[PDB]
Order: C-alpha cells, then structure tokens, then sequence
C-alpha cells in the first residue's frame, strides 16, 4: 500500500485527437437514438 | 405597439384637392372641411350625428386583432417545427 506517488498520470500523453478517438471507440457500444421523427424541425 | 389611439370611433370626410401655392410653394387648399376630424364612443353615435347633419356616410366596422395562443414552451419542441433555431 503506497499513497506517496500520483497515480493519474496517463494524460501526459494525450493528443490532440484523444476525445474523439475515444468517442468513435464508444460508438459501436451505444443504445440505437431516438428519433423525433423527422430529418429536422425545418423539414 | 401601443393600441391607445384604436379605442373611438373617428368621423372624417373624402380627400379634395391641394395644390401647389405659385408664391412659395405651399399645399392650398379650397376645402373648408380638410382637417375636420370628430369624435365617439360608438359607431351608433357617429352615424346619429352624420344622419341629423345630412351628410352621407360609410360604417367600417371595428377590426379587433383576434386573440392568439401563445406558448414559450413551443420555442424547444421536441418533434414540431415550431422549435426556434436561435434565440
């Protein structure tokens, strides 16, 4: 057990593209959307 | 927007000429009644005193605007096209 070192230090290692590459990984786990039936409010 | 000047009933009488003064230029005019403008609360009123004076007349009848359905709410529908794109 040690509680002298940090231990969130993965960020230092991010890029530019970090967040979305993590949100097109999470893509394939998702609920399908709901729709509100049409393309868009001005359609 | 203010409806202050909707509330009475006006009597006028038809447009007649104005012409160019030859002095200065000025709007002349021959028509004693011009700027002849009354007055009253209701139009059964105006048409008492247009029948006792012998002038003949037209009645428009009051146009009020007519009462609509307002809803904030409306401006975010989840599925209507009433959804405003910005605010």
């Amino acid at each position: 057990f040690d509680n002298t070192t940090y231990k969130n230090l993965q960020h230092h290692d991010y890029s530019t593209y970090t967040f979305l590459d993590l949100n097109l990984d999470l893509s394939k786990f998702r609920m399908p959307q709901p729709s509100s039936g049409r393309e868009s409010p001005r359609h | 927007s203010g409806v202050n000047n909707t509330k009475k009933w006006k009597m006028e009488f038809d447009t007649r000429e104005r012409w160019e003064n030859p002095l200065m230029g000025w709007a002349s005019t021959a028509d004693p009644l011009s700027n002849l403008v009354l007055t009253f609360s209701t139009k059964e009123d105006a048409v008492a005193f247009a029948e006792k004076n012998g002038w003949s007349y037209d009645v428009e009848e009051r146009k009020v605007p007519k009462p609509k359905s307002k809803s904030y709410g409306a401006n975010f529908s989840w599925n209507k096209r009433t959804r405003v794109s910005t605010k």
